[PDB]
């Protein structure tokens, strides 16, 4: 069990 | 309506040197004027969603077998493509091809580039969360290709509900470069404890999963879609998971049994949604045109013809935030 | 209870060459045996949450002024640190220092490294979404430092409700390296159309925002916390936004007016929560010890003494998924 960092990517 | 035939597409590769050396003839025909949807062998015609000849490029195969799937996943559908056929028929060439070669790159890298090209070209104010898993199934055991200490993983089923491989790495990615790094890491790990990849890859199933969630920032609509991309063990005689895959297709195809044997293998448990459930599925059956392999080719074609009668029932996977549930 | 004093910490730097050259004396004292919380100037003692002497290292300042803030943001509190004082007193040295130098790196880079060290050392199965904005305020106008076409941005207030700079870039980051790239990009963009950074930075406010959301994957608890890290224009005579900042503090400190003039500047609108609202706020007042600057030092100290009486009311920023709202 580990903390993860997400990597979202935008548009707009 | 939401009722969706499993698509089946058939790909013949060219006769190769070991085939010619052994004195094989080309034993297959492609009727013209019927949308390139037919192939005939020993007098018997089969109809598929598309038939590709030995000269068909990777780009052509992608544009017909696969492209629609990225648009679908980006709209919140689950998508699955798998390649099926005897060892040496073209499954890896179809699913992966030569990564980095513009002409010979297969379905996976094209899908990867297309996902990100589509996102970059959207105007809608959207936020995408993308994570990938990559694992192998060998003798009904699962090895995580992204984490060497995770061997013998289990298949579980979540809340609402849907199977998953518990413990499998899930790597966040945010560009095509990040994905291809993950693929390289997987391929390299696959070699641990394997003395001959050509033989070992011919007998195990390689599973690439891209999970794509999105949040619409204007209306809070949340959509998700899973993309399974699978290069299967060879279908020749008869991998226990492939027997299970055939029994599953046979049961759904007969449609006249209460019990579909999904639990007969980890592969068919993982693909359960792909086989008669909530995903848009395409099977690429890969075939040699050589007389020497004719009986194996005919089993492959007969597998694909049966699968093409299975119906999936698909819907957009929409999640509700609070505002819907809040206000009630 | 949830009632939280604005912390005020006072930092004196060493007498410098222009000060000595001009014949300045060291005019400030630090009483011992009182937890390092006091400073005296011309006979008058002030009490702060911490006083740092000219020899105090960056690590010491961080460990006292700032560290707790990363633990708080990671627990779902908003956090704000700003530096205040006359030009040349030490605000940039305090807030940024020399990035990449192990000894002289300031509060921002230490905070950045600590956020990621804490996340990496958590066991709880947590997912963090981190995005950063970096912008400048000059003459009450906002320039986005991460996107040169976004000048003259507006301040808006969202649903539930909370201000924000509309249109400001929000860059996702997933390692300390990604953050420092963003900081370098910001610093470099700041130089566009500026002929003298030393003078221009002394007259504008630099705002660094780290937005940290987390989802707990076991219980679906969603927490968020915003970290504002601000290096203000010089306080000397008298930047219009700094007048507004003083009128705000003066009003909250008197506590006896219905109208806190938050809307008097974009700075005080953006900091509205930091000044009497839902954030844990620390102000570093920076001061020269030189007789030459004594009257400016005394205004700085008097500003900090007034701010230290303002009370913030803070709570964990928890969001509910469906299961709470669903079941009702
Ligand atoms: N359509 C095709 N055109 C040219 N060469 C192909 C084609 N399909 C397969 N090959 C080649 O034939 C060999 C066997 O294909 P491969 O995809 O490795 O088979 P499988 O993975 O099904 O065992 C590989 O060298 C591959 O490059
Ligand atoms: N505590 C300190 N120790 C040593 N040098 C300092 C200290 N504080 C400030 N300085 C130096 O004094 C000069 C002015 O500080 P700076 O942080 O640029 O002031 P401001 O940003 O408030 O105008 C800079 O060269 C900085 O390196
Ligand atoms: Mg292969
Ligand atoms: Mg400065």
């Amino acid at each position: 069990p580990q903390a993860q960092i997400a990597k979202p990517i935008r548009s707009g | 309506p939401a009722e969706d035939s499993i698509k089946v597409v058939c790909r013949f590769r060219p006769l190769n040197d070991s085939e010619e050396k052994a004195g094989s003839k080309f034993v297959v025909k492609f009727p013209n004027n019927v949308e390139e949807n037919c192939i005939s062998i020993a007098g018997k015609v089969y109809l598929f969603d598309k038939v590709f000849k030995p000269n068909a490029s990777q780009e052509k195969v992608y544009n017909e077998a696969a492209k629609s799937i990225v648009t679908d996943v980006l709209a919140g559908y689950n998508g699955t493509i798998f390649a099926y056929g005897q060892t040496s028929s073209g499954k890896t060439h179809t699913m992966e091809g030569v990564i980095g070669d513009s002409v010979k790159q297969g379905i996976i890298p094209r899908i990867v580039n297309d996902i990100f090209n589509h996102i970059y070209a959207m105007e809608v104010n959207l936020e995408f969360h993308i994570k990938v898993s990559y694992y192998e199934i060998y003798m009904d055991k699962i090895r995580d290709l992204l984490d060497v200490s995770k061997v013998n993983l289990s298949v579980h089923e979540d809340k609402n509900r849907v199977p998953y491989v518990k413990g499998a790495t899930e790597r966040f990615v945010s560009s095509p470069e990040d994905v291809f790094e993950v693929i390289e890491e997987g391929k390299s790990n696959r070699h641990i404890a394997v003395t001959n990849m050509n033989e070992h890859s011919s007998r195990s199933h390689s599973v690439f999963l891209i999970n794509v969630k999105q949040e619409n920032l204007e209306n809070q609509k949340k959509l998700s879609g899973k993309l399974y991309l699978v290069d299967l063990a060879g279908s020749e005689k008869i991998n226990k998971s492939l027997s299970a895959l055939g029994n599953v297709i046979s049961a759904l195809a007969d449609g006249n049994k209460t019990h579909i044997p999904y639990r007969d293998s980890k592969l068919t448990r993982i693909l359960q949604e792909s086989l008669g459930g909530n995903a848009r599925t395409t099977i690429v059956i890969c075939c040699s045109p050589a007389s020497f392999n004719e009986s194996e080719t005919k089993s492959t074609l007969d597998f694909g013809r049966r699968a093409k009668t299975v119906k999936n029932v698909v819907c957009v996977n929409e999640e509700l935030t609070a505002e819907e549930w809040k206000r009630r």
